[PDB]
């Protein structure tokens, strides 16, 4: 007998109540980062692995812009949540 | 053994919801730039072999109807299971073309009890949707 | 410049909203699974891939007990959220 | 380099706030067993190498108190930062003895911008505390 909730795993492209950045032509930084990833390391890496590869390209390389000093200079966290029973790989 | 059987005949189903225009009503300004990541998603798991659907603009209604449809499926000879979900939001919230869908209802589709041919299988949830109105003014 | 939300890491003995068991003599089902889980694989494993042994643990070996029908025979399962940014290891 | 460095000086500090007696005007129950967690996470985490100080039914006030003080040292020659809450508690709650403190407000204390010492480091929080009254009544 397991848990109902388990085997889950939300993949969040931002933290908890915060902003979460999408660009008109590049796409989201989130999800043009998570195929990024998957691209390079679906054969080489467990999937937490590869989502905390996601955070720090999302956190390192993204920075927003806007004439807006409000939305000016912002950046970005994916947050993961993880109530998966195993370790998790694409091959 | 401890990392979830990926040799399932097939990997699974990965459907991806893409909403980038939303009725008049809501308020809600059209996600542009989504179709890109709409694309990708769709490359990408196609060649992770993935069962790939793409549903574009779904009222709140067709997500769970959806939802409710997926979760019906028999995923014995499956894998794993994939949703992916592209809109506005908020904290537990993605919103379907016509309103909000709290993420709970659609989710509660696959737990254990509910969908049996998953059980013991990875269900995961990519979300790329605001979760609040924060912003991150970083740091050095 | 990163997130100042970045290098988070919340272990939670539960799932958002729900109950967290805890035993009277032995401790809470999550804290006493961690420190198991710690002590065998801080020197050979990566965190994340800890947590997720800690996971399977609650989530397994564990189920309440009580005279009390609604809280018998529950299950529990813990919930990792990571906003972490590199691989961690205890060596 | 994809993984923290561990090898500064010192692993870090391990606060572990364990509290098992609340005011009766909270109506509160005692934690029964906490005080095997925290016996057993001091000994683990002391192990693993941490500075682990142990802090026994503080009032919310101390809480915050304490995580503001903790926040305020030099941790530049540490490599981490490790919590654990031990408490009764509530979807983005844990109680102090005397009442409730959110979590996002002692997590402020560590985030980039206010607490330097530990940018770019890994900042762990163990939370033994309900989030809620859900039962979960597992399946198969
Ligand atoms: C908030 O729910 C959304 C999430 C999304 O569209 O994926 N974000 C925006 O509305 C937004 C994101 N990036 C730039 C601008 Br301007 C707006
Ligand atoms: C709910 O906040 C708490 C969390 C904790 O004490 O660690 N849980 C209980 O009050 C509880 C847990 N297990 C058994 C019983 Br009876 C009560």
């Amino acid at each position: 007998k397991i848990p109902v909730e388990a085997d889950f795993l939300y993949a969040y492209s931002t933290a908890p109540g915060y902003y979460s950045w999408r660009n008109s032509k590049d796409g989201s930084w989130f999800i043009q980062s998570l195929c990024a990833m998957l691209k390079q390391y679906a054969d080489k890496l467990e999937f937490m692995h590869i989502l905390t590869r996601v955070n720090r390209k999302v956190a390192t390389e993204f920075e927003s812009f806007s004439f807006d000093a409000t939305f000016h200079a912002k950046k970005q966290i994916p947050c993961i949540v993880s109530m998966l029973t195993k370790e998790l790989y694409f091959y | 053994d401890n990392s979830y059987k990926m040799d399932y005949p097939e990997m699974g189903l990965c459907i991806i919801i893409n909403n980038k225009n939303f009725h008049k009503s809501t308020g809600m300004t059209s996600r542009s730039g989504t179709d890109v990541d709409a694309a990708n998603l769709r490359e990408t798991f196609r060649n992770l072999k993935y069962e790939v659907r793409n549903k574009n603009d779904l009222t709140r209604e067709e997500i769970v109807e959806l939802m409710r449809d997926v979760s019906k499926e028999d995923h014995s000879k499956r894998s794993s299971f994939v949703c992916v979900l592209l809109s506005h939001g908020e904290e537990g919230i993605i919103f379907g073309t016509n309103g909000p869908v709290d993420l709970k209802k659609i989710t509660n589709f696959f737990r254990g009890d509910r969908c049996r041919s998953l059980t013991g299988k990875p269900k995961l949830f990519i979300i790329q949707a605001c979760r609040g109105t924060e912003l991150d003014c970083g740091i050095e």
